[PDB]
């Protein structure tokens, strides 16, 4: 039973799996306030 | 107030935002176009242990870089109660903000 | 599709093979933890509004 697609990949720096990487790619998420956007503002 | 790369039309005088507020202006004395960005603000969250145990307090300033916060006294409305933390002896930068 | 089951009191059907299906189900868990400054949103840097 192959599990490399759903087990996390050490090649990825953000250690999500391959299918998790495709899931994060397909869901369009704004940068929002996790980077705080503060010096960039000082765009929806 | 900063310099703006936005170029108005000759009959244009003001540039406006999504919420129908002024964002870009034309200076009356010299015909150059500026842009308005409102001044910095953010949330303040107070981290404390139990009052039964101690009285020391850490303070987190939310959403603001640490380049401003240890010099963000600026004669604030609420500065004499965070004045030792507006000085910033211990400064840490998180994704939540300046701690 | 229209499908009439061929019932009889002496007859039964038993499968001789199987399929292993990986069916994807998507469930939300959390949403955006928005926080609203009421004074700043209502009053655009106005002391008299505050
Ligand atoms: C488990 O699957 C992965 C991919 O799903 C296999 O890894 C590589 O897959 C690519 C195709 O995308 C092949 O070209 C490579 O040759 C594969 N790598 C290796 C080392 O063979 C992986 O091989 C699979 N595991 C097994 C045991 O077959
Ligand atoms: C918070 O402030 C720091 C320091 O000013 C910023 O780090 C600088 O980022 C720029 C590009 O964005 C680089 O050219 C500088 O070299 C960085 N300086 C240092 C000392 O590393 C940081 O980007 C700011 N973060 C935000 C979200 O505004
Ligand atoms: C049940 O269905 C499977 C479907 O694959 C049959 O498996 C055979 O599997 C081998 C390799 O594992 C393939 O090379 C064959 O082509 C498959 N057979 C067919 C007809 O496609 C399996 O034989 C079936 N079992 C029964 C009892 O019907
Ligand atoms: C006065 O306003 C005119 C345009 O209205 C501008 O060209 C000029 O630089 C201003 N200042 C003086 C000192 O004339």
């Amino acid at each position: 039973f192959n599990f490399s697609q759903i087990l996390p990949d050490p090649s990825k720096p953000s250690k999500r799996s391959f299918i998790e990487d495709l899931l994060f790619n397909k869901v369009t998420l704004a940068d929002a306030g996790f980077i705080k956007q503060y010096g960039d503002c000082l765009d929806l | 107030l900063t310099e703006s790369n936005k170029k108005f039309l000759p009959f244009q005088q003001f540039g406006r935002d999504i919420a129908d507020t002024t964002d870009a202006v034309r200076d009356p004395q010299t015909l150059e176009i500026l842009d308005i960005t409102p001044c910095s603000f953010g949330g303040v969250s107070v981290i404390t242990p139990g009052t039964n145990t101690s009285n020391q307090v850490a303070v987190l300033y939310q959403g603001v870089n640490c380049t401003e916060v240890p010099v963000a006294i600026h004669a604030d409305q609420l500065t004499p109660t965070w004045r030792v933390y507006s000085t910033g002896s211990n400064v840490f930068q998180t994704r939540a903000g300046c701690l | 599709a229209e499908n009439s089951v061929a019932y009889s009191n002496n007859s039964i059907a038993i499968p001789t093979n199987f399929t292993i299906s990986v069916t994807t189900e998507i469930l939300p868990v959390s949403m955006t933890k928005t926080s609203v400054d009421c004074t700043m949103y209502i009053c655009g840097d106005s002391t008299e509004c505050s």
